């Protein structure tokens, strides 16, 4: 049968300072025993001084980290330009999640 | 565009009144004269006939009186196939009833649902209302005999006696003069009869202009029993009240 | 599964269902009233699935009041009960089945008679002298084949309930903790609060 | 499909349909609700355009909406029809969810939006119907009493009426009626309340029907008797002068 | 009330006026049509009038190829008539799949004609001004002509004309028919049966053709087709040459 | 785009009248006379032919016709409005009837359903009452043998005999002498050659009059043999040929 | 007829213009807008004796940062607010903050112009603009204190202070006088009772005017009887001198 | 006449004109003015926003579509807000569907066929407000005029809103100059300014009274308010 | 009475569809456009009122493609002219994807036809005011086509529409009449050019702006693609010249 999902290996790891936060990843994107890539990205920045990677099946990855950019841009958009904190950018990824919990996103993400 | 042709039948006039429903009931005062007479044995249920001839088959016909189900049957006054569907509906909401709830649905129920199928061409939509007026006949162990009235407007109300159609105020005159409380079928039958005459818009009332119906708890029994009379009875009770 | 017994004596229905409620390896409680009153004269028992309980039974229940006050009037017992039976038929074939299996125990105040129907989650119904949901009525069928006559007062149906709970705390594996008894008769429903030691 | 606008606005800012409907019930027969110290009292005139009724069976004009909350109404029979039963499902609905009876607020601001809701959704023509909303919430003893109109605005009064006439009783209320001290008890209130009623009811006992609701679930409708001997006792304080 | 002569509905005379206005639109056009039903085959004639000379003569038709079996012929606006084409296509070639056989002359007019009725009964279907000759050689009736109009009637033929000078046409054609007795051109070609066609509708319109004036379809067994301005000019010589 | 017209085209006066019935009964006045008479034995129903052109083919054109092989219906007014109706009415006496009952349904109950969609047309939003009247004639194991007529308001009743359309009235008085309850079909037939007779103008034979009967079972236009309890359709067109036959006996 | 949704020849929508003209009828409502809070006063004006003042809820809370208070026919605003709460709660849930008033303001105006019968555009399902104008007051930590006046034609503007209702073009008037930069809660208040006071026809008390503010320190508090009349006393004594 | 024709835009009047898209155009001369004038490198818009009393706010004119378009408004805010929502998610869709950033002349087709709809439907109306679009993309800088008729139109520069006819042809003969005002952002604006300037009466572009925005090749469409277009006036 | 022309699918008296025709009044006041057929394929080419010098020059293109071998140029309402072209649009495509082979000419015409016949049968839309004359090159040949706001279509040798329409048509008569043997493409691309230069005489006042495209099976390969550049003030040219 048709298995809509995949595992693309790579690892992330976040750490919080006093002044500063950081999120590192690997670089490495493979598939069973190959390797993909041995440089595909899978931290980014999303605006707002704020920095996501959701590890897991890159597909769901990647729409994930493409829905929550957008959901910074109408953030702007909808409430006059406000930055986006990030408890809020939290809370609104919960929801981002939380919306196919019946066919979810199989990944773990930090920002 | 379309609101161009639309008559809007559910608007109140400055006067906070129901056009189409005033004018329906206009409608109604035109046909045959229905009469509900109720005894405390029994209820009678009579009406006079609109367009007749030599030709039309009175044997079977039944344009006025209707059977609701074995405990209730109404008279009606106004468009004869308005009445059919509420007819068919009433007549299933009452099966639907006895199915839910395996008892006789309770005749003012029966009533109730019917009035509300009107009151909401009353209210949207945008359909002309049905031009008829209800005489429900029915029996129940809840109230026993009962004779209530429905109309285009969507109300009803319960009477001792009552009449829909032509003439109702004569009639009506006439039934508030005649009637008493202690009455009997066989004097109802009479007094319907007579009320029938004297607002005829005919020479003489015959039996091919007539329907007549009766609702009688018989002693010797228990079941209500209706009883739809058919034509050579309707010339025969006109005979024995004297009307011949 | 819980208890769910029901008697009708001469003048009155009387109801016994178990206090219990475990899920999994704990019970939660000792002292649940797995019965509503549809009406004044009218109780129903239920027992089941988890949720489908309560649910059904409220559900029912509002159903019933409503119909008591837009006509002022409250039905029969067997109207009640043939109500509940459609709302089970129709559920055994939709989506989800309401998983709920009740006793309506209730006074006929027009015949002037005690009722009592028994109707499964497949709205299978039928009236009883006595009844019973579950594997209780595996051993009170039979202790009520042998003990109970037309003619009990509630005094007596509630002695013979008394032996069923007896027989069923002996040999019945769980422990459900102890009956609620009720009584439905002329004057309306009330609670035995008298039954964990008469 | 049937979606045209019927209640709109016209030049000057008012919504035809809505103020109509308040005429169909200005040509309703009176009702009055005054509340007391301890109750809340509800009077209707009757109608005329035929007598020979059976009064029995026919549906009066105040209606349980629960155990604890009635409704009178002037208007459009059918229409309240409608309003009654919308409001008893969700006196149920609410039981069902909060585990509680409405307060006769909540019931009055359900009914109120229905109304409200028909003077601005297509197809529609608005309830041509006020009513008077009474009882009292659960658990409390206060009396409460509230009116509703086609428009859908709604509020609460000491004493109120609606309906033929009302204009003319409503004075009558405004007089009578001291806030300091509210008929104190379920007598003088139901005499108010007739003394009211008869002022345009015009000396008639068959004419007029009063109930009284107390706190916890007490609606109680009184005997066309009862209210006759109301009617000759308030004669008398006209009369002895 | 007086929008009663806007949309479908009954005058208080008992008509309905949108019926009658798309009666007169089926004249707009100008053209007269004729049809008649040979020993075996069924011809349509009808004028072909171009009058601009900056379009292809050719793009220009009021003669409709349904099916393989059926022809119909439009007197009406263009947008109109191909509106009602289309659908007749529709219509045939549903019929085929749903029945394993080809759909029949006068079922086609009949069904053509049960959509009009219904433009006819409700107020936001306007009906269509043309008037529809159906014409084939049915397998199982003979030479065919069954037309429909905008009030849903429709019935077959012996011949038929429509246009402006219907009744010239058909009051000449009546009088041939009276003459022979027989119902059909007694005729073993259709070619001969198209002379006929063109013949008498020259009789009855007192004009001449030249081959870009008419416009001529047939029907026989197992086909129909619409003639060339050449097959039509062999026509109107061989009939030079008896008139 | 859509039928936005979901209201009433047809609503009351304030002299309590519906116009487009009425109006839809005048067009049924301007429409060409049409009777049916009932025999002990028989119904008939005829009508003219109103060839509308001699070029136009008589025969492609029925105006009477077979609902149930027991039930056939005629007509006066608008002709369109008729053919949709006999459509609907004969699926209708399948799918509220023979396919619940494995029975064909009784005239009265098959007048019903044709009744309750000339009904509909008088209310539903959208359209213009039918602008016909019928007479539906049949016969049925246990009412025997009936006439209804039925108006575009979708009032029906049963008659004796009746006619509809133009000469209605004169035709009418015409029934109501020659009439009466000892009538064999052929009789009846007969007599309604003759009432048909005064209505037509011209021309007048088999060519030009449609009659039908609803009498005697005919299992030789019931297609198969081998079946014992569906003894034959009991309706009858009469041939040109039979028309002429008893014309000649005028 | 027309339809609900025509353009006059001067290119404005009936309608509009039409419930505009209802909001005129309306109980006068001011708000003023200060750097210590928002006040918002209202009119209750009952239409008889027996009504219980009280009962008349012209100021309501949207959230306990956003308050709001309506002119013109009150009925048609219950959906309004619900609206407006609903939209307030909804936003803390998916984005654990406070809506901005602005936003939440923006949020309702998107309903205004949401009547008509099939206007090809989106589904519109309200036969009629609203009846009502709104005047929303509150305070997010962005753009500080507040005051939108929220009109049935989807526009909505932000005032220092304002009036809706009968009294408004008179009223209008006065605020603009008085109206300035460092005005105070107090003052404020004073102001929207004073001018309350002049335009109602009744004699302004505790019974029949009511005020409100929202702070950043407490939210939105709806004055109780008793502090509104110390200060309709505070303001006999102010004006009983020059 | 008139009367009778311009119940809806679903009829045609006898001389082919659809008048309540006529209608709708005049709310747009009823509005405040705004002016777009680009040269090959930047686009500006310089709009005069309109208070309601000297106690309030000046209605926001210019709205940002996407990071290389925008448009300042001239009419009915709803309809601006409802028309730039389209816009917006149209540049949010090109983005992601296809990495591409919204061809400003795509934008324009894409407005005229969304009013369109409401010019040809029954119950529906026109929009009322006209709008002026500006944008950087592959193929340079851009300045769209859009109106309710469905009509848009791509200009060197153009003005709406009252008065506009003053800019309009100011910016007509100013054209041979500003067009030529490459790589330098703030004459642009100046020359938006002067253009504004030209269809005034009431009294001099304030702080409250001035908005201006610009897009670029190195500039991302901004939105400058008071505080900031002081030294522009 | 009157009131035969507020409604859309109103038939008047004279049978004749009143908002059509209105309809066609949009059209007439609009710019000019034409379509000259010739031996192996058609050129379009549209007047383009130049309303200020604001407008930036080669910019608002009015000519449209459909799928790659079809052009399309409508006078009036532009609006409604683009509405009629997403339509072509979608239809061409469905044609495609169901049959593989570009929709045919013939084909593509009456989709058009058919979708605007259809706007002239119901009262809650407005007809199209646009007259649209596209073509392309197919199967089978070259075909211009010309669409009015009735839905009405025919093939054309030579088309026009618009205020110079008259003008126009008068030197597409002159052309029919002196070549019979056809034109070359690039012939007729100088000759429209002539043509609306000529044609924008009767609109003297405002300077214009000339736009051409063709679609040719020699010299476009039967796809359709604008005239620039050299080829395209050639024909300016050749214009500017014979206007004197």
């Amino acid at each position: 049968q048709f298995n809509p999902y995949g595992d693309n290996g790579g690892t992330i790891l976040g750490i919080a300072g006093e002044d500063f936060a950081v999120l590192a990843g690997d670089t490495r994107n493979i598939t069973d025993y190959s390797i993909n890539s041995r440089y595909e990205p899978k931290v980014f920045d999303c605006g707002d001084n704020i920095v996501m990677s959701a590890n897991g099946f890159a597909a769901d990855g990647d729409a994930l980290v493409k829905r929550f950019k957008n959901s910074v841009k109408w953030y702007h958009f909808d409430h006059n330009d406000k930055k986006l904190s990030i408890n809020s950018a939290a809370r609104n990824i919960q929801h981002l999640l939380y919306g196919k919990r019946f066919f979810p996103y199989y990944v773990h993400t930090i920002i | 565009g379309s609101r161009r042709y639309d008559s809007r039948t559910t608007i109140f006039s400055p006067e906070g009144r129901l056009y189409q429903v005033e004018y329906a009931l206009e409608s109604i005062s035109h046909a045959g004269t229905a009469i509900g007479i109720m005894a405390s044995d029994g209820i009678v249920l009579a009406a006079e006939r609109k367009v007749t001839s030599t030709l039309l088959e009175q044997d079977t016909s039944t344009e006025k009186l209707y059977k609701l189900n074995d405990k209730i049957a109404v008279a009606v006054a106004g468009l004869t196939a308005d009445a059919e569907i509420l007819i068919n509906t009433a007549r299933i909401h009452a099966q639907n009833y006895l199915k839910t709830y395996n008892e006789d649905i309770p005749v003012e129920i029966l009533v109730r649902r019917l009035s509300d199928i009107k009151q909401g061409y009353t209210q949207h939509g945008g359909l002309r209302p049905f031009g008829v007026s209800f005489i429900y006949a029915g029996y129940d162990d809840r109230y026993g005999y009962q004779l209530y009235t429905s109309n285009p407007s969507g109300n009803y109300t319960g009477w001792k006696a009552i009449s829909v159609g032509a003439n109702t105020s004569a009639a009506q005159t006439l039934l508030q003069m005649d009637y008493k409380d202690d009455m009997k079928v066989d004097d109802a039958i009479e007094l319907a009869l007579k009320t029938l005459s004297k607002t005829t818009d005919s020479s003489a009332l015959t039996y091919d202009r007539l329907e007549f119906a009766t609702i009688r708890k018989g002693a010797n029994d228990g079941e209500v029993y209706q009883k739809i009379f058919k034509p050579q009875e309707i010339k025969d009770i006109l005979v024995k009240t004297g009307i011949t | 599964m819980d208890i769910i017994l029901g008697i009708r004596v001469q003048d009155s229905v009387i109801l016994a269902s178990s206090k219990a409620v475990t899920r999994g390896i704990s019970v939660l409680k000792d002292s649940d009233d797995k019965t509503r009153q549809l009406s004044p004269h009218t109780l129903m028992s239920f027992a089941g699935e988890a949720g489908d309980t309560v649910q059904f039974a409220e559900y029912i229940q509002a159903n019933i009041q409503l119909y008591s006050i837009r006509e002022d009037y409250e039905l029969s017992p067997q109207a009640v009960s043939s109500f509940v039976r459609q709302e089970l038929a129709k559920s055994i074939r939709s989506r989800r089945p309401y998983q709920v299996n009740v006793l309506i125990g209730g006074y006929d105040k027009k015949k002037n008679k005690p009722e009592l129907y028994q109707i499964d989650y497949l709205g299978t119904k039928v009236e009883l002298p006595y009844g019973a949901h579950g594997y209780s009525g595996f051993y009170t069928f039979s202790l009520l084949d042998h003990h109970y006559r037309p003619d009990m007062t509630t005094e007596e149906g509630l002695d013979l309930l008394k032996l069923c709970v007896q027989e069923l705390e002996k040999r019945m594996p769980m422990d459900f903790k102890g009956v609620i008894v009720k009584i439905v008769d002329k004057d309306g429903i009330r609670q035995v609060d008298d039954f964990q030691a008469q | 499909g049937y979606d045209r606008a019927l209640s709109i606005f016209s030049p000057d800012g008012h919504i035809f349909q809505v103020e109509y409907a308040l005429e169909a019930v200005k040509r309703g027969t009176c009702a009055v609700g005054v509340k007391g110290k301890n109750c809340v009292v509800l009077g209707c005139e009757r109608r005329s355009t035929l007598k020979l009724q059976d009064t029995r069976i026919t549906p009066s004009k105040v209606s349980k909406i629960d155990s604890h909350v009635v409704l009178s109404f002037s208007g459009l029979n059918a229409d309240s029809r409608i309003l009654i039963e919308k409001a008893r499902v969700e006196a149920q609905s609410h039981r069902l969810t909060l585990e509680d009876p409405v307060t006769v607020e909540y019931l009055t601001r359900y009914v109120a939006g229905v109304q409200q809701r028909y003077t601005q959704s297509g197809g529609v023509r608005p309830f041509g119907v006020s009513t008077l909303i009474a009882g009292f919430d659960p658990r409390d003893d206060e009396p409460k009493l509230y009116q509703t109109e086609p428009s859908g605005i709604y509020s609460s009064w000491s004493a109120q009426t609606i309906g033929r006439n009302s204009k003319t009783v409503r004075e009558f209320l405004e007089k009578n009626y001291d806030r300091k001290e509210p008929p104190a008890t379920v007598e003088e209130c139901v005499k108010l309340t007739v003394r009211s009623l008869l002022e345009v009811v015009q000396t008639g006992a068959k004419n007029i029907e009063i109930t009284v609701v107390k706190p916890d679930s007490d609606i109680v409708a009184l005997s066309s008797e009862e209210i006759n001997q109301y009617v000759t006792q308030i004669e008398q304080e006209k009369q002895e002068q | 009330a007086g929008y009663d002569r806007h949309i479908t509905i009954f005058s208080p005379e008992g008509r309905l006026y949108q019926v009658e206005y798309a009666f007169k639109a089926t004249n707009q056009t100008n053209i007269n049509s004729l049809a008649v039903r040979g020993k075996d085959c069924t011809v349509v004639i009808s004028q072909k009038k171009v009058p601009d000379k900056l379009l292809d003569p050719t793009t220009v038709s009021y003669i409709f190829c349904i099916s393989r079996t059926i022809g119909m012929v439009v007197n009406g606006p263009i947008p109109d008539a191909r509106n009602a084409a289309l659908r007749a296509k529709a219509e045939a070639a549903e019929f085929r799949y749903k029945y394993g056989y080809d759909m029949p002359c006068d079922v086609l007019a009949k069904r053509m004609a049960n959509l009009s009725q219904i433009y006819t009964q409700r107020a936001y279907m306007r009906p269509l001004g043309v008037i529809l000759t159906f014409v084939s050689v049915d397998e199982e009736l003979g030479p065919s002509i069954y037309k429909t109009d905008p009030a849903g009637y429709y019935v077959g033929y012996k011949a038929t004309a429509t246009g402006p000078k219907q009744q010239e046409i058909t009051t000449n054609l009546e009088n041939h028919f009276k003459k022979s007795k027989i119902d059909h051109i007694n005729e073993e070609s259709w070619e001969k049966v198209v002379e006929f066609a063109i013949t008498h509708m020259i009789d009855a319109l007192g004009t001449e053709f030249s081959k870009n004036d008419l416009e001529v379809g047939v029907a026989t067994k197992d086909k129909f087709f619409t003639l060339s301005a050449e097959n039509i000019e062999e026509r109107l010589v061989a009939i030079a040459e008896q008139d | 785009m859509t039928d936005r017209y979901s209201f009433s085209l047809t609503t009351f006066s304030p002299s309590g009248k519906l116009g487009q019935i009425d109006y839809a009964l005048t067009a049924v006045k301007q429409g060409v006379t049409s009777l049916g008479i009932k025999a002990t034995n028989g119904v008939v129903i005829a009508t003219e032919k109103k060839s509308s052109s001699p070029l136009a083919m008589s025969e492609t054109l029925s105006k009477v016709s077979l609902l149930t092989p027991d039930i056939g219906a005629v007509y006066s007014g608008m002709g369109p409005d008729y053919r949709v109706l006999v459509d609907k009415s004969r699926k209708v006496a399948h799918t509220s009837y023979k396919r619940i009952y494995g029975e064909y349904p009784p005239t009265k109950l098959l007048v019903s359903e044709v009744a309750k969609i000339m009904q509909e047309a008088t209310q539903s939003g959208g359209v213009r009452p039918f602008g016909v009247s019928l007479l539906i004639a049949g016969h049925d194991e246990f009412n025997g043998f009936s006439l209804y007529q039925v108006d575009p308001s979708g009032s029906y009743f049963p008659w004796k005999a009746t006619a509809i359309g133009k000469g209605s009235v004169a035709a009418k008085t015409f029934l109501e002498k020659r009439w009466n309850d000892e009538l064999e079909l052929e009789d009846a037939i007969h007599i309604a050659l003759l009432t048909l007779k005064e209505s037509v103008e011209g021309e007048f034979n088999g060519d030009t009059i449609e009659l039908a009967i609803i009498g005697d079972e005919n299992p030789d236009l019931l297609g198969y043999t081998g079946i014992p309890t569906d003894k034959g359709p009991r309706f009858r067109k009469l041939t040109s040929q039979e028309i002429n036959d008893r014309l000649e006996a005028l | 007829d027309r339809g609900v949704s025509t353009f006059s020849p001067e290119g404005r929508l009936f309608q509009v213009e039409y419930s505009l003209e209802a909001i005129k009828l309306g109980s006068t409502a001011i708000g003023i807008a200060t750097k210590e809070g928002v006040v918002l006063g209202v009119e209750k004006r009952a239409t008889s004796p027996l009504l219980e003042s009280d009962s008349i809820e012209k100021i309501v809370e949207i959230d306990r940062h956003i308050g709001c208070a309506m002119s013109g026919l009150t009925a048609d605003a219950r959906s309004m607010i619900e609206h407006a709460r609903t939209a307030a709660v909804t936003h803390n849930l998916y984005y654990d903050e406070d809506i901005n008033v602005e936003s939440l303001t923006q949020s309702v105006c998107d309903l205004a112009l949401r009547f008509g019968e099939g206007a090809s555009g989106e589904e519109r399902l309200m036969s009629r603009p609203f009846g009502v104008a709104l005047l929303i007051a509150g305070h997010d930590a962005d753009d500080g204190y507040q005051l939108f006046h929220a009109e049935p034609s989807g526009t909505f503007y932000r005032y220092n202070a304002k009036a809706i209702g009968s009294g408004s073009e008179g009223a209008q008037a006065e605020l603009l006088n008085e109206w300035h930069s460092s005005l105070t809660l107090k003052e404020a208040e004073l102001l929207v009772l004073k001018i309350l006071k002049q335009v109602m026809e009744e004699k302004l008390d505790e019974n029949n005017a009511q005020l409100s503010c929202i702070t950043k320190q407490d939210g939105f508090k709806i004055y109780d009887n008793e502090k509104t009349a110390e200060l309709i006393k505070e303001l006999k004594e102010k004006e009983a001198a020059e | 006449f008139r009367n009778n024709y311009d119940g809806d835009t679903v009829t045609f009047s006898p001389t082919g004109r659809l008048f309540q898209v006529e209608y709708a155009l005049e709310a747009i001369k009823q509005g405040s003015v705004t002016v777009g004038l680009r040269s090959n490198t930047h686009a500006v818009l310089v709009a005069l926003k309109r208070n309601a009393d000297e106690l309030s706010s000046y209605q926001k004119k210019i709205i940002k579509c996407d990071e290389h378009m925008g448009l300042s408004l001239a009419g009915l805010a709803p309809d601006a807000r409802v028309l730039s929502n389209y816009l917006r998610q149209q540049c949010n869709y090109s983005s992601l569907v296809f990495n591409r950033k919204l061809a400003v002349e795509r934008a324009g087709h894409l407005l005229c066929d969304k009013a369109q709809k409401n010019t040809q439907s029954y119950g529906g109306r026109p929009y009322g407000v006209g709008l002026l679009i500006i944008g950087y993309d592959k193929s340079g800088a851009h300045l769209l005029e859009f109106q309710p008729s469905g009509n848009v139109t791509e200009l060197y520069g153009t003005a709406i809103g009252a008065r506009s006819q003053g800019a309009k042809t100011y910016l007509e003969r100013t054209l041979d100059t500003f067009i030529k005002i490459d790589g330098n952002p703030d004459e642009l604006i100046k020359a938006g300014v002067e253009a504004i300037s030209q269809s005034l009466r009431d009294e001099s572009l304030t702080v409250d009274n001035l908005s201006i925005a610009i897009v670029g090749k190195d500039t991302p469409f901004t939105i400058y308010d008071g505080e900031a277009v002081a030294k522009y006036i | 009475g009157t009131g035969y022309d507020l409604s859309n699918s109103v038939f008047s008296p004279d049978g004749r569809n009143f908002q059509v025709e209105y309809a066609v009044k949009a059209v007439e006041n609009g710019t000019t456009s034409i379509g000259i057929k010739c031996n192996d394929g058609v050129v379009f080419a549209v007047e383009k009122l130049i309303t200020s010098k604001l407008l930036v020059p080669q910019k608002n293109v009015k000519i449209q493609v459909v799928d790659r071998h079809i052009g399309c140029v409508y006078s009036g309402l532009i609006p409604d002219g683009r509405h009629l072209v997403n339509r072509g649009r979608e239809e061409a495509a469905s044609f495609k994807k169901l049959y593989k082979t570009p929709i045919p000419i013939p084909a593509f015409a009456d989709r058009l036809g058919q979708y605007v016949q259809a706007h002239t049968l119901y009262n809650s839309v407005r007809p199209f005011g646009v007259s649209t004359i596209f073509g392309g090159v197919d199967k089978n040949g070259a075909h211009l086509y010309m669409l009015e706001p009735s839905g009405s279509y025919w093939g054309y040798k030579g088309a026009a529409t618009g205020k110079g329409r008259q003008s126009a048509k008068a030197e597409l008569e002159k052309l029919v009449d002196h070549h019979p043997e056809g034109l070359s493409a690039r012939e007729a691309v100088k000759q429209a050019a002539k043509i609306i230069y000529l044609a924008h005489e009767d609109n003297k006042e405002k300077d214009f702006e000339l736009e051409i495209s063709w679609c040719s099976l020699s010299e476009t390969n039967g796809l359709h693609k604008f005239v620039k550049g050299d080829l395209l003030q050639e024909a300016i040219d050749f214009a500017q010249k014979e206007i004197n």
